[PDB]
């Protein structure tokens, strides 16, 4: 008879109707991604429109139930989700204009060419695998000046329109809108202000930075062997020489920066081939890994309805390793594997993703997600750390039982990961900090690029090889910017990743250095992780996190400890 | 004459859970041994061992047949609560009978979605044991009448199942036959 | 389970033929009896169905008015009769034990015609 | 409901896979369709019921499935004794048989 009950009833109807419509859309999409043709794209679009129209109508009923006369948090969390208007606050012309801009920007990126070469395959190959200063600079510069340059006029107007809707939904700006994803207000002792994200990110960044400074210095010293006339021993690294188009990852530098290159690293590709492994063996072994720590097996539907192998040249099914959840217990994967270590480890990542999906599957529809945007990848990432551990490879039977793990091998392993983990943190931090200042108009439109360049020099130690005018929009050349995605989840994920691992390694009673940790055959470690996974969004991320790591926030200690054996080694190199 | 149990279990169609089919077995010999020799997915007896039933006589035996999801099978057991136990098929705490269930995904599912099985989602009050309503009258949640129109704060009380061949084990359709013992084995 | 049918008969146009079917190896009143005709060089054509429990029948629209069926529980034998025989009614008439319809409730079952007789040839 | 079978003459060598199709003018339930096998000079026998369920006494050579208006019968490896006439049925409406095919 009151709002509490009326809101409850509304959500019950929503969840069941949404449950089926969602499934139809997801399945139609699944079929399309395995059948790139006209028939399938049409069915996908039709099911998609059915779903979107439903949500638009439901959100106008949710408005009848004010949050302030609702006591139960699990109702407000589900109801608030349906009370957001999004862009449906703007006039018909402003709404249509915003959608036009959004679609135009993504189109230019996807169809962008330089001359002709496309970003992928083409320019990415040049940036990733070529020891040629001038060729690398050309690919870098052409992408920025030919494609990303067309999107500033659109980005400038986009920012204004996005702020109008953020205002309408009671946020200061769109940056504030996004930060709201980390708001846990209403739970005493575990509360978190969305504006608090800035303070905590800066705090943990400065504490990690010392590790980055030694990694950066080491890499710089080593890159100067390939680029002795381009890299200054006391300066910033040129962006185009980082092995990427934007300098997001340093993983492609691990051929110049290798600590002990006189010895081979661990690679079980040949062992898998000699032992007659196949796609089924790769996923079956990954399944056993999860079992050994108390996690459930994959469903029969997973094994039957998934794409684990390449269909061939008859069925044009995109293979893009992705974990799928179509709803209603229908778990699947699209991933065409080969007999190699890279897919061995990937299978653990994607299955780790599914293990999370299977945990919060018991939650109400609108709560069937991670407690935090950075939690889903944090979980998938650690699952693969055990798989890559020499101890695991010896036990599984891919490495000789008499295989010795040398000190030189140890350093080689740690650096390879540091270039994926540590060298990427500054990048995520600088981009989100900049965008936040853009949405929250602290930076004038004409100085958007001035501040952006300054930030990389100060924050990540990377410098642009060329000057740029006010007519450019460098960050718009990045997928996540032109396609309106949040990026900070690539910062918080990493910190959560190591906090969880250390807690799990302690639970497993691991003795010795953290990087040698293998939580296989440890029920206790598995229990700690599961307790966090099953919660979904029913609880604050500040509580879900504590359940495993003993902290009510993100930290840096576990990360610094993981690479401690590398840190001391690096000190003696610098 | 032997009791037509196979006409309950091996029937082509089962009723929906919101309107379950109460089948009466009478004046016949009840052979329950067949039901104890399956590989069925669940077989739960409450107070009536399957190896004892063949030696018992009952005034009547009732077989309630309906289709629900695998995750809802656990609500059939006595003392349980939930969307089925409270609004569709309520079984008493003091229950004497067997609950037999099996996966019917190969029969009761369709690619386009099988929407011939409905369940009740909303109700004004929860059900008593073995009672069911088949009313389709609009459910009012709000403080004002909608006069039968599914408008603001009014809902259609029934929701459909959309059974499909690729659903997970707990979402695939299960054929449930509840044998309530009030016919001699 | 076995079904034993009568031997071949020759009839003149306008005459009737009644074909028996003795059943054994199972509870008679638990399963119905169906009849299927097969003319020379042709496929299978359903004539009708009868329950052994309550005598309920179901006939094909191409035979209604000509075909009748009965059962005798005490001899566990089914019977079918086709009257007003035409020159087009020359065929082998088959008896079968069905699992397609319940004998007690009359509801459709998941099954088919499991046991068949040898077939009775009727010439006309 | 009308049932049509094809091909009429699936004459294949022993040792090879043999498949038959049955199509309906109207949809039928997987609950209601069955396949039969008739040897020369003999009554037909039930092979598959419920679309895919194998009948008692039938070799595992025989398998099948189907829904809606499209059902099939498959013999994994044709044997010398499998050279018979096959029929599809339905009992969703009245009761009918298909034309029949010879393997
Ligand atoms: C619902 O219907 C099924 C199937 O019924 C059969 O098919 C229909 C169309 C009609 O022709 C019926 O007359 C048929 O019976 C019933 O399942 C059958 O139940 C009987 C009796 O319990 C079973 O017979 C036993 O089989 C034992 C051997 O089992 C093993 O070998 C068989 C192959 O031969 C294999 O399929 C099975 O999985 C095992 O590996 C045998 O030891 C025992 O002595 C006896 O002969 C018969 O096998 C069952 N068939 C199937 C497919 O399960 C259901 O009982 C019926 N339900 C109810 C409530 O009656
Ligand atoms: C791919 O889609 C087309 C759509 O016309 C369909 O005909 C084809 O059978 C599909 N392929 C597979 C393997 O399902
Ligand atoms: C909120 O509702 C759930 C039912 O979904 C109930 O279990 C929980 O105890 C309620 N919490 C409060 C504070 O009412
Ligand atoms: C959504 O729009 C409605 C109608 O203008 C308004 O009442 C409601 O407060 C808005 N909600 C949010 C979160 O903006
Ligand atoms: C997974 O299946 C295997 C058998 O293939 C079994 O031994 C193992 O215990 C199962 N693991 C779990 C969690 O059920
Ligand atoms: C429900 O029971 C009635 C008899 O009371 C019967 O006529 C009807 O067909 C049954 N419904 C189903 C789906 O079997």
């Amino acid at each position: 008879s009151t709002i509490e009950e009326q809101a409850k009833t509304f959500l019950d109807k929503f969840n069941h109707e949404a449950e089926d419509l969602f499934y139809q859309s997801s399945l139609a999409s699944w079929n399309y991604n395995t059948n790139i043709t006209e028939e399938n794209v049409q069915n996908m679009n039709n099911a998609g429109d059915k779903w979107s129209a439903f949500l638009k109508e439901q959100s106008t009923l949710a408005q009848m139930y004010p949050l302030q006369e609702i006591q139960n948090l699990t109702v407000k969390l589900q109801l608030q989700a349906l009370q957001q208007n999004g862009s449906s606050v703007l006039s018909e012309d402003k709404s249509k204009r915003l959608n036009t801009i959004l679609n135009t920007m993504s189109t230019i990126y996807s169809t962008g060419k330089v001359c002709c070469l496309l970003l992928e395959p083409g320019l990415n190959e040049i940036m990733a695998n070529s020891l040629d200063y001038n060729e690398r600079l050309w690919a870098w510069e052409s992408w920025r000046s030919e494609v990303g340059k067309q999107l500033r006029p659109l980005y400038e107007e986009y920012v204004v329109l996005k702020n109008e809707m953020a205002r309408a939904n009671h946020y200061e700006d769109y940056g504030d809108y996004w930060r709201g994803d980390y708001e846990v207000n209403g739970v005493d002792g575990y509360d978190y202000s969305r504006g608090q994200l800035i303070e905590d990110v800066e705090h943990t960044f400065e504490e990690i930075k010392p590790l980055y400074e030694h990694l950066h210095a080491y890499v710089r010293a080593k890159l100067m062997n390939a680029y002795p006339s381009y890299i200054s021993p006391i300066g910033c690294l040129p962006a185009h020489l980082l092995g990427d188009m934007w300098g997001r990852f340093w993983t492609n530098l691990y051929s110049l920066t290798v600590p002990f290159g006189q010895k081979p690293n661990i690679d079980v590709t040949d062992a898998m081939v000699d032992q007659a492994w196949d796609a089924q063996r790769i996923f079956k072994e990954a399944e056993k890994f999860f079992v050994s720590v108390g996690l459930p097996n994959m469903t029969q539907g997973f094994w039957e309805n998934s794409m684990l192998t390449d269909p061939g040249n008859v069925q044009k099914a995109v293979c893009h390793p992705t974990a799928w959840d179509l709803g209603k217990g229908d778990f699947r994967i699209l991933m065409c594997t080969k007999v190699t270590m890279d897919d061995f480890l990937t299978a653990h990542h994607e299955m780790g993703h599914i293990q999370y999906d299977m945990a919060y599957a018991a939650q109400p529809f609108l709560l069937r997600n991670g407690a935090n945007e950075g939690f889903h990848e944090a979980v998938g990432e650690i699952m693969s750390l055990s798989a890559a551990t020499p101890k695991h490879l010896k036990s599984i039977g891919l490495l000789s039982p008499d295989f010795q793990e040398d000190n030189e091998t140890e350093i080689n392993f740690l650096l390879k990961q540091a270039l994926t983990i540590v060298g990427t943190l500054p990048f995520t931090y600088m981009l989100e900090k900049w965008r936040w200042m853009v949405f929250k108009g602290e930076i004038p439109k004409d100085q958007w690029m001035k501040k952006w360049w300054e930030m990389k020099r100060e924050i990540v130690g990377v410098v642009e090889p060329v000057p740029h005018d006010e007519t450019y929009c460098d960050p718009a050349s990045l997928f996540h910017v032109s396609n309106d995605y949040s990026f900070i989840r690539y910062y918080t994920r990493t910190l959560y990743q190591f906090q969880f691992q250390e807690a799990l390694c302690q639970a497993a009673k691991h003795e010795g250095p953290l990087h040698k940790c293998d939580i296989s055959n440890s029920t206790e470690a598995g229990q700690k992780l599961f307790n966090m996974l099953r919660l979904g969004k029913s609880e604050p991320w500040t509580l879900a996190l504590e359940n495993v790591v003993g902290a009510k926030n993100m930290n840096v200690r576990p990360l610094l400890n993981y690479f401690e054996p590398l840190f001391t080694w690096l000190k003696d190199q610098n | 004459n032997l009791c037509p149990f196979h006409e309950v279990f091996n029937a082509t169609t089962f009723a929906s859970v919101y309107a379950w089919n109460r089948t009466r077995i009478s004046n016949c010999v009840a052979d329950y041994s067949v039901l104890y020799n399956f590989a069925f997915f669940a077989f739960k007896c409450y107070g009536v061992s399957p190896t004892k039933l063949n030696d018992l006589c009952f005034t009547n035996v009732y077989a309630d047949s309906f289709v629900i999801r695998g995750n809802e099978v656990s609500q059939i057991a006595p003392g349980q609560t939930g969307n089925i136990a409270d609004y569709n098929y309520k079984l008493p705490d003091d229950f004497t009978g067997c609950v037999i269930a099996w996966n019917s995904n190969k029969l009761d599912s369709k690619v386009s979605g099988n929407y011939n099985y409905l369940y009740r989602l909303f109700r004004k009050s929860k059900l008593k044991p073995f009672e069911r309503d088949i009313s389709t009258e609009i459910y009012q949640a709000g403080n004002k009448p909608c006069n039968g129109v599914a408008g603001f704060n009014c809902y259609s009380p029934l929701q459909s199942y959309g059974f499909r061949p690729t659903y997970g084990v707990g979402h695939q359709p299960y054929r449930v036959v509840v044998l309530s013992f009030e016919v001699c084995g | 389970v076995q079904l034993v049918q009568s031997g071949a008969e020759v009839k003149k146009p306008g005459a009737s033929v009644k074909v028996s079917c003795k059943a054994s190896g199972y509870p008679f009143t638990s399963y119905g009896i169906s009849w299927v005709r097969q003319a020379p060089g042709q496929g299978l054509e359903w004539m009708g169905w009868i329950s052994t429990y309550n005598g309920n029948t179901n006939y094909a629209q191409k035979f209604q008015g000509r075909v009748t069926m009965t059962t005798d529980t005490s001899t566990t034998t089914g019977y079918m009769e086709l009257r007003r025989l035409r020159s087009d009614d020359t065929a082998v008439y088959y008896c079968a034990r069905d699992y397609t319809r319940g004998a007690w409730f009359g509801e459709s079952l998941i099954g088919g015609f499991d046991n068949w007789g040898q077939g009775t040839l009727v010439t006309v | 409901i009308v049932l049509t079978q094809s091909p009429g003459t699936l004459s294949l060598s022993p040792g090879e896979r043999a498949t038959l199709s049955c199509r309906a003018s109207q949809t039928v339930s997987s609950t209601s369709l069955a396949w039969y096998q008739q040897k020369p000079g003999q009554a037909p026998r039930l092979l598959i019921y419920g679309a895919s369920s194998r009948a008692t006494g039938i070799p595992d050579r025989f398998s099948g499935s189907g829904s809606g208006t499209d059902f099939t019968l498959t013999i994994s490896r044709l044997e010398p004794e499998d050279f018979a006439v096959y029929y599809c049925q339905q009992h969703d409406t009245s009761l009918t048989f298909g034309g029949g095919t010879k393997v």
